[PDB]
């Protein structure tokens, strides 16, 4: 919980069954950094069934942004206001089942102009 | 045999539609079969209000 | 009571219940000589003093019914019992309700709001009269129960002065030394109570100073005078105001209580045999 | 048809793409969003009297007595019901009212 | 002057309508019994408690009996036109799935607990149901049938009463005697179901419902609140391992966490009380309770 | 099972014909009588439904013959293809090791 | 059985109803109503016969009937899905036949001696 950008997840049951359906699943495994309890994904699988209750609804949904097959499996948190209105917050990609955060274009040159200096 | 005997021949002798579907008959009444209604009162004894409410003209 | 509902029924002074059963009376007397039954101003009629001495000796012996009911009656009900036998007749006449019907349905819609769940073998066992005529009677109690709540303008609940009483003694156990042990003050307080009940205290008074009053009486005719506690109530607000208004309502309960007295039986049963007579005369209503 | 549905309208001119090929087309971003409307009726003071007054716990002489017609017992003591409630009860009650 | 027939009633008939006055919206109830005895009971006991309760209780989060007339053997009581019910809202398929609204829901039931337990009378059987919402959508509190006052006086307390499916512990024990306690696991296993979606705790019948009772929260501790079994109907039940309020409804923000917690603690006498529950931080939180205005209403 | 429905029909009935008999005076006769043959079409409509059960009541038994029928084939399908699967369990799990 | 009789009687007597009240009536047609009412009386007296015969009947049935077909039909389907559920198992057992012949065939090709003396225990 000291930095989530210096954090990463992991676990090996999953991976070998890892699919475009299951990436959000994969996330929300809980006991997972990145992901949160406060999630709705997470209040909806409490519920019955998902399907256009996150627009029906407007909070933090993590939905999948682009998609690799085998390996790649970026996913984005959002919060909406309202239907039709999306806010993104962060980005967190997959690679190799290996789950890290999107570094900030600035936080990312800010350390690296400090070590090299 | 052929097996398409009509809902006729199988409720033949009621007069009316029988044959219709309960879609098409599209009554409240006739939806109760599917869900089984409350019984809220026993039956009770016909009264001279309903015949007053009646006798036609 | 904070819990409003009884703040609309709270008349608030005698002269207001006077006016009311009189006008009853004269509204019964009216319509009756409209319908030209009779030519106004007959023997028959009755006069308001006179029916209320003969609902009073008939009420006491209600009380004496219910004290007798074989099941164990909480206090509570004997009372919102008497309560509404009285509200009732603020508002109608006692020739238009036997009084027999209305003491015995006013028992028993009184026992279903309480909650004593009475067992009907038990309320039938009770009454001293035939099956046959007891259902007779019980035929006209079930229409005559829907219409005491019409008459009652559907307000049932009914504060008794017990809860208080108990309350006051833990004050009591708790707040002042002074006194010890009050028990003679608890048996005193409750034979000033069954007599401030026979009067239109219930209408008047507030329930919680009723008790405040019984145990003041009690602690006056023992040895005892609650100063001190009303010196506690006094740290309140009205600063010394409050007091005054609790001497005067105590006085005023004092002076009802030595004024009221049981009517005799020789006058009664000459009101009674009046009033027989006056129900067996042809009302009749419509068709 | 041809003006009355699309037709072939929106499905010719379709700028690229700004979904799959890229989400950068998105460009002109706003926000500005108000609603200012949070902790509505969080008070619980609804308390109305025309009474004297007496708080809820009692910790005090009344306590220490514990003494009812019956006291208090303990089988039906799991039925809850502590004596507490009991004075609490019938204090409140007989206190209501006193000044019409 | 009756204008509709929404139905009949459990103990009763509904007519909505204008009455032989205002032209203002209104639903009328007429009285229903089985009259059949040459010695009826006159009215019923739920009747003549409903009644005199609802006129008592004026509250914005009760209903109330407001006129009340009964010329003919009919008795008739006003209780004002409401628009549906939150229970078939939240049992039909996620229409418009929300949250904070689920939590203004809970306040307005909240603040209605707290007048009538102020009041000193208890709502004996708040159900899924009994709870009614109307077009503005504040939600006030309705059938008042089953209720009785709680006092110091020691009476013969009815027992084995609210529906099997919300049941207090307590009285699934078979207790004779009972606080406030019912009405709070009550709201609590509503609450659940909203969260949830479905029902909670499901039982057939007693047995069956109190089994279950006892897997959702695990076997009660003997700290808890010993005499647990000492109450005089006991049975010891499964020792299940127990399982944490995050097993049940999987999440939600931890401050739902801790009100569910709450209102569920074993010990009649910790269920937490309606100005405590309220005085819950979770209420006063950033997510805004709805002011009702933008309630979800379905068709 | 069909006397709970009998008599749930019967109740919804005479319950729907005591609002129709509280009606009959207050609507308009003339309408009234429109709505008289409308509640009439819908008992017709009950009791004909109901006399499709009566007639198929001769028919549940060999239905019931037929769900057992059904019941136990399906169980011997279940025999065959749990066999396989064992097999494939002993020669992929139990021998590799 | 009676209660069949029973209820058809009545729809009979509400069709009557239905044309009498359908057209003016000089005569008493509240006749028609007391009938009703009688008929309901009837089927409370077939409820109870009802209770005497104590019928259970799937919902498939219901749902066929909504669909105004013969139940007949229904009792048809179920006599075909239990043949295909009986051809399709016999056809399993027989190609488990035909497997077993095959494999007893051309192990006796390849082992002579341990098939003879499997064939001689059988």
């Amino acid at each position: 919980r000291d930095n989530l950008l210096g954090i990463s997840w992991v676990d090996s049951s999953w991976i070998p069954i890892l699919n475009s359906g299951s990436v959000l699943d994969y996330f929300s495994e809980r006991s997972n950094p990145f992901y949160d309890r406060t999630c709705n994904n997470e209040v909806v699988k409490m519920q019955r069934l998902t399907l256009e209750h996150l627009n029906q609804m407007v909070g933090i949904e993590y939905i999948l942004l682009h998609a690799q097959e085998p390996i790649l499996f970026i996913i984005r948190k959002q919060q909406r206001q309202s239907p039709a209105q999306v806010i993104p917050l962060a980005d967190y990609y997959i690679i190799a089942g290996v789950i890290y955060q999107a570094p900030d274009l600035g936080s990312v040159i800010n350390s690296r102009v400090l070590t090299a200096v | 045999k052929k097996v398409k005997e009509k809902l006729s021949n199988f409720l033949p002798d009621l007069p009316g539609m029988i044959d219709l579907p309960g879609s098409h008959d599209n009554s409240s009444l006739r939806s109760l079969i599917e869900k089984p209604p409350i019984l809220s009162s026993s039956f009770n004894p016909i009264t001279g209000t309903m015949l007053a409410g009646f006798r036609l003209h | 009571h904070n819990s409003s509902q009884k703040r609309h029924w709270t008349f608030s002074s005698e002269e207001q219940l006077a006016r009311l059963r009189a006008d009853a009376n004269r509204k019964f007397r009216c319509k009756a000589v409209a319908n030209g039954k009779v030519l106004p101003n007959d023997p028959v009629f009755l006069e308001p003093h006179e029916e209320m001495t003969l609902c009073k000796y008939y009420e006491k012996r209600l009380l004496e019914f219910c004290s007798v009911f074989k099941p164990a009656m909480p206090r509570s009900v004997v009372g919102t019992a008497c309560m509404y036998f009285k509200r009732f007749y603020l508002n109608n006449s006692v020739m238009e309700y036997h009084p027999r019907i209305i003491m015995l349905t006013c028992a028993f819609l009184a026992c279903k709001v309480d909650e004593f769940n009475v067992s009907s073998p038990q309320f039938v066992g009770n009454l001293r009269e035939s099956p046959l005529g007891q259902e007779k009677a019980l035929e006209q109690i079930l229409e005559y129960e829907l219409l005491l709540i019409q008459q009652l303008n559907f307000h049932l609940i009914v504060h008794n002065p017990y809860r208080p009483f108990e309350g006051f003694l833990i004050d009591l156990k708790t707040r002042y030394p002074i006194l010890e042990n009050p028990e003679i003050l608890r048996k005193t307080a409750d034979d000033f109570l069954n007599r401030i009940a026979l009067t239109d205290a219930y209408l008047l008074y507030t329930p919680s100073q009723i008790a405040l009053t019984a145990i003041l009486s009690s602690a006056s005719r023992a040895g005892i005078t609650m100063e001190s506690y009303l010196s506690e109530s006094l740290m309140l607000k009205e600063n010394r105001t409050c007091l005054s208004q609790l001497l005067d309502i105590m006085k005023s309960m004092r002076n009802l209580v030595k004024k009221y007295e049981p009517p005799r039986s020789e006058e009664v049963a000459v009101l009674k045999q009046k009033l027989e007579r006056c129900h067996s005369a042809e009302l009749a209503l419509n068709v | 048809q041809l003006e009355m549905q699309l037709e072939k309208p929106k499905p010719v001119k379709p700028v690229t793409f700004s979904t799959g090929i890229k989400m950068g087309q998105h460009i002109s971003l706003a926000p500005i969003h108000k609603l200012e409307e949070a902790l509505y009726e969080y008070q619980p003071l609804q308390i109305e009297t025309y009474g004297p007054h007496v708080p809820e716990l009692e910790m005090l002489g009344r306590l220490g007595y514990l003494n009812h017609v019956r006291a208090a017992s303990p089988q039906d003591l799991a039925g809850g019901y502590t004596s507490s409630l009991a004075c609490h009860r019938a204090l409140q009650d007989a206190f209501s009212g006193l000044f019409w | 002057e009756k204008l509709d027939f929404l139905g009949e009633g459990q103990f009763a008939t509904v007519y909505k309508a204008r009455d032989k006055n205002t032209n203002q919206i209104v639903a009328i109830a007429k009285i229903k019994l089985g009259h059949r005895s040459e010695a009826k009971d006159g009215i019923n006991r739920t009747a003549l408690r409903e009644i005199k309760l609802l006129q008592e209780l004026s509250h914005p989060n009760i209903i109330g009996l407001l006129d009340a007339f009964g010329h003919k053997s009919n008795i008739s009581l006003v209780f004002d036109f409401m628009e549906t019910d939150l229970e078939v809202i939240i049992k039909d398929n996620s229409l418009v799935l929300t949250p904070s609204h689920i939590k203004a829901y809970m306040l307005m039931t909240l603040q209605g607990l707290e007048y009538l337990h102020q009041h000193w009378i208890l709502h004996r059987d708040l159900k899924p149901n009994n709870l009614l919402l109307d077009e503005n959508g504040v939600l006030k509190l309705a059938d008042f049938g089953l209720a009785k006052s709680f006092g110091s006086p020691n009476r013969a307390y009815t027992h084995q009463v609210v529906t099997r499916w919300y049941r207090a512990p307590e009285l699934l024990f078979g207790a004779r005697m009972y606080g406030v306690g019912v009405d709070m696991w009550a709201v609590g296993c509503i609450l659940a179901e909203l969260l949830l979606r479905v029902p909670f705790l499901p039982g057939d019948s007693d047995l069956d419902q109190l089994t279950r009772i006892f897997e959702t929260l695990g076997t009660p501790t003997e700290e808890q609140w010993p005499d647990m079994c000492s109450l005089p109907d006991y049975v010891t039940f499964k020792s299940f391992p127990g399982i944490p309020l995050h097993h049940i409804f999987s999440a939600a923000g931890d401050d739902l966490l801790d009100l569910i917690q709450g209102l569920f603690l074993f010990n009649p006498c910790a269920r937490i009380t309606a100005t405590q529950a309220l005085k819950m931080k979770y209420f006063s939180n950033r997510p805004g309770p709805t002011p009702g205005c933008q309630l979800p209403r379905p068709n | 099972r069909l006397s709970t429905l009998i008599e749930f029909l019967l109740h919804r009935a005479y319950s729907e014909l005591m609002v129709l008999t509280d009606l009959l005076p207050r609507k308009s006769d003339v309408e009234r009588k429109i709505e008289i043959v409308q509640f009439a079409s819908r008992t017709r409509q009950l009791f004909v439904r109901l006399l499709a059960l009566v007639k198929w009541a001769n028919n549940a038994g060999k239905v019931e013959k037929c769900a057992m029928i059904s019941s136990f084939l399906d169980q011997q399908a279940i025999l065959f293809v749990d066999t396989a699967d064992r097999l494939a369990s002993l020669a992929r799990d139990a021998l590799v090791h | 059985h009676l209660e069949e009789h029973l209820e058809k009687f009545v729809e009979n007597i509400r069709q009557l109803g239905i044309i009498v009240s359908d057209f003016q009536p000089s005569s008493q047609a509240g006749l028609n109503q007391k009938l009703n009412f009688i008929v309901t009386g009837l089927q409370d007296i077939d409820k109870c016969r009802q209770q005497l015969h104590d019928i259970t009947v799937p919902l498939e049935v219901f749902e066929y009937i909504d669909q105004g077909r013969n139940p007949q039909l229904y009792t048809k389907e179920c006599l075909e899905r239990a043949l295909a559920k009986n051809e399709q198992v016999k056809g399993k057992i027989d190609t488990m036949k035909k497997f077993k012949s095959l494999l007893i065939q051309e192990l006796s090709k390849v082992f002579p001696e341990d098939m003879a003396k499997y064939r001689s225990i059988r």
